[PDB]
């Protein structure tokens, strides 16, 4: 629609596309099955959303208050851009970097930014896989190592930190992290954390050695186990006492939060995470299909499973939250009961309490810790705590705790590993297009150079301050960069390449111009939605102050949270993690208009 | 004896085996 002079003789002609399939058997890789491609897309979509981010924000926003805005934006901004990406990859027979180069020469920043974002998110997501496998390794003991507290040197009392907090909190912050008080205080490379990091990047190399060939045979177990195990955790989930109390809690959504731009922003950025959009590893994966494959039907199947697994994950999460909250509620009423009995020597139930204490009333000397199930259900764990603090504790109060531990951390590994496969494709392929290495070198080399270079960069997260880094990195890695990239893909396919051209080629491939649904979502609605969520980013950034949670035991309220402001140097780390990728799109565009 | 170390030892060993096997398998491809 805008000036794009010389678009042919930069893009395969539709007349040539029939003649470019049978000849290109060599020099470009091929999916063994249709299923082996659909698994690799689902794996990259279900593993990059549900390995961590999705289950967190659901519990961090109360559930329905996040799920509602999510499923609205999954259909209006998700489905369109997932269809667009599958279609444009299958037509231009290039990965993400080739597609935006062919469409327009100065549109290189898009493909580059997609490679930077894919690199950045995969860097700290393999640390989370390292953390996951640490727990997995520590999950083969009748007493789970986080089930009890360590003793003093005298062994006359439990460790102070572990007493003020919980065995679970201690295993996370001390036994695993050995966390320091601030991002400033950065100690040595925690050795046991480095072994797990090595183990993570290594198994990644083992599965992405020759590329889609070797990964295609990995995604059978990796894309299927998370499911089989997620269903086992539903049957066990719903047998837990507090489940169907917490399930009911996600279905009764907070509306006050529905009026916050924060809830909509986090729901927005999660659509681009749950659909693996603007990472550009899906474009590359659709670029190995037949030119006449139904890429409209694949997008709808993948999206329907992605929307269904979100709800199926929120159910398995709120089962356990409910169970936990019931446990804490009962253990509180029991204590409130013990105090009265131990001060009056009484015969007291969860029912005859308010009358009981009333008639009983020394009463002043007694202290009763007020508590209701609602407050327990509302408790939000921050960070990675839903796996390492909420699930890991609930597992210890479930018989076959060790099984429940190994099943849960294998399904989180699988989910994280299948996410890494698509993140590896969004950095490896754009390098092969740039011809960074000499062509003679095999695939194993480039892959290995990338597997070792990042593994070295992953040492920042094995420090004592290592957890704060992964926190802020994520905060600015999957935010604006994805929003911007995702908006520019929608804009550059419809207003630069022409939606009308885009409608004719799809018609070549599937035999029909897409439904008016697609037309309205692609021309007007999705770009407008992506603009509203792009402002909401700056609306929530201004009012909030740059801060973060620290785990200082010496802190007066050590158990209570401690939100300190980041140092003034951190804005150097923020301006690069978010600005560098987001500015490569204008930056290269300007550079190409002056060359 | 740390059970995590034994578990790691096994897993890290198994991965290496795969890795070398894959390298030679590709080299074998001629
Ligand atoms: C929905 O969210 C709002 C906002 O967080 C909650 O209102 C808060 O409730 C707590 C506890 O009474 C107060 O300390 C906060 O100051 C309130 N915040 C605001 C902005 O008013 C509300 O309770 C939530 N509703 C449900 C059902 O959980
Ligand atoms: C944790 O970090 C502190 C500060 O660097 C260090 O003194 C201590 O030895 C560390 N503990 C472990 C188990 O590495
Ligand atoms: C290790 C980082 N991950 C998390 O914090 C949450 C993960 C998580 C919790 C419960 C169910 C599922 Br599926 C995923």
């Amino acid at each position: 629609v805008l000036p794009n002079p010389g678009l042919d003789a930069r893009i395969p002609s539709l007349a040539e596309l029939e003649t470019i399939e049978q000849e290109e058997a060599s020099s470009r890789p091929k999916w063994d099955n249709k299923a082996q491609y659909m698994l690799t897309c689902l794996g990259f979509c279900v593993g990059l959303g549900n390995v961590w981010r999705f289950p967190y924000l659901c519990q961090s926003h109360g559930g329905g208050a996040f799920m509602i805005p999510f499923l609205i934006l999954l259909v209006l901004e998700g489905i369109p851009l997932l269809y667009l990406e599958f279609a444009i990859g299958q037509r231009l027979r290039r990965g993400s970097l080739g597609v935006w180069s062919s469409i327009h020469p100065a549109l290189k920043g898009l493909g580059l930014a997609s490679m930077l974002t894919s690199f950045m998110v995969g860097l700290y997501y393999n640390t989370i896989i390292s953390w996951i496998m640490w727990y997995l390794f520590n999950s083969f003991q009748e007493p789970l190592p986080w089930s009890d507290c360590p003793l003093n040197e005298n062994q006359t009392g439990y460790v102070d930190e572990c007493a003020r907090s919980s065995p679970v909190d201690y295993f996370w912050y001390r036994e695993t992290l050995n966390i320091s008080t601030s991002i400033s205080d950065s100690g040595s490379i925690q050795w046991w954390m480095l072994l797990c990091l090595a183990c993570a990047w290594s198994v990644l190399y083992m599965c992405t050695i020759r590329g889609i060939e070797t990964t295609g045979k990995a995604v059978y177990i990796t894309s299927t186990l998370p499911y089989v195990v997620l269903t086992i955790f539903l049957i066990r989930g719903l047998t837990l006492k507090g489940a169907t109390n917490g399930i009911v809690f996600l279905f009764t959504p907070n509306v006050t939060e529905l009026a916050q731009p924060d809830t909509w922003l986090d729901a927005g950025a999660q659509v681009f995470f749950s659909f693996s959009l603007a990472f550009g590893g899906l474009i590359s994966f659709s670029s190995y299909n037949s030119v006449h494959n139904n890429c409209e039907k694949d997008s709808v199947i993948v999206s329907i499973i992605n929307g269904f697994t979100s709800v199926y994950v929120a159910i398995v999460v709120y089962s356990v939250i409910g169970f936990r909250a019931t446990q804490r509620y009962d253990d509180c009423f029991s204590t409130n009961i013990l105090t009265l009995i131990n001060g009056f020597d009484l015969n007291v139930t969860q029912e005859n309490f308010v009358d009981m204490q009333q008639r009983c009333n020394a009463y002043a000397q007694l202290v009763f810790q007020t508590c209701d199930i609602n407050a327990f259900l509302s408790e939000a764990v921050e960070g990675t705590g839903l796996a390492f603090i909420v699930f890991t504790e609930a597992i210890t109060k479930m018989p076959l705790s060790p099984l429940w531990s190994v099943l849960f951390f294998i399904m989180l590994f699988c989910l994280g590993l299948s996410s890494m496969f698509g993140n590896m494709e969004g950095v490896v392929v754009p390098l092969q297009d740039l011809r960074v290495i000499p062509p003679k070198w095999p695939k194993e080399v480039l892959t290995g150079l990338i597997c070792l270079g990042t593994f070295l960069i992953g040492f920042i997260f094995t420090l004592n301050s290592g957890q704060y880094w992964l926190s802020l990195l994520d905060s600015y890695a999957g935010s604006i960069p994805l929003l911007i990239i995702a908006f520019c893909e929608m804009f550059s396919v419809v207003y630069v390449y022409g939606v009308d051209r885009f409608n004719k080629d799809i018609e070549f491939m599937i035999g029909h111009k897409p439904n008016i649904f697609w037309q309205v979502t692609w021309r007007v609605v999705s770009p407008l939605l992506m603009l509203i969520i792009f402002l909401f980013f700056f609306v929530v950034e201004v009012s909030q102050e740059l801060t973060y949670s620290i785990w200082d035991p010496g802190y007066e309220e050590f158990p209570k949270s401690q939100k300190i402001s980041y140092p003034n140097w951190v804005y150097v780390v923020v301006v690069i993690v978010a600005g560098v990728p987001s500015l490569t799109i204008p930056g290269y565009a300007i550079y190409k208009l002056i060359r | 004896v740390s059970i995590w170390l034994i578990v790691f030892g096994v897993v890290m060993g198994v991965i290496v085996v795969g890795i070398v096997i894959l390298i030679f398998t590709g080299i074998r491809d001629r």
